[PDB]
């Protein structure tokens, strides 16, 4: 119906906290993933940018 | 709830509420087949009053 598309950069290390339900830093004060969540995280490297 | 963190306590409490809420159901329909019984016997009482 109606999709949300929102993006930002994190770490090569923190990015495993980027699943519904964790915790670590950028899951508890940064961006919050619900607690039902049917989005899809999709996550490459920008190293050379 | 206090050790784990919610998201993996969710699959925690099933095994409980799954096993807590079955043995309701157990109690339950013990109860059901006794007072069947029961109701029989009040019947026989009934009848013999």
């Amino acid at each position: 119906t109606n999709v949300y598309a929102d993006s930002f950069v994190i770490r090569g290390d923190e990015v495993r906290q980027i699943a519904p339900g964790q915790t670590g830093k950028i899951a508890d004060y940064n961006y919050k993933l619900p607690d039902d969540f049917t989005g899809c995280v999709i996550a490459w490297n920008s190293n050379n940018l | 709830l206090s050790r784990l963190d919610k998201v993996e306590a969710e699959v925690q409490i099933d095994r409980l509420i799954t096993g807590r809420l079955q043995s309701l159901q157990t109690y339950v329909t013990q109860q059901l087949i006794r007072a069947a019984e029961i109701r029989a016997s009040a019947n026989l009482a009934a009848t013999k009053m």
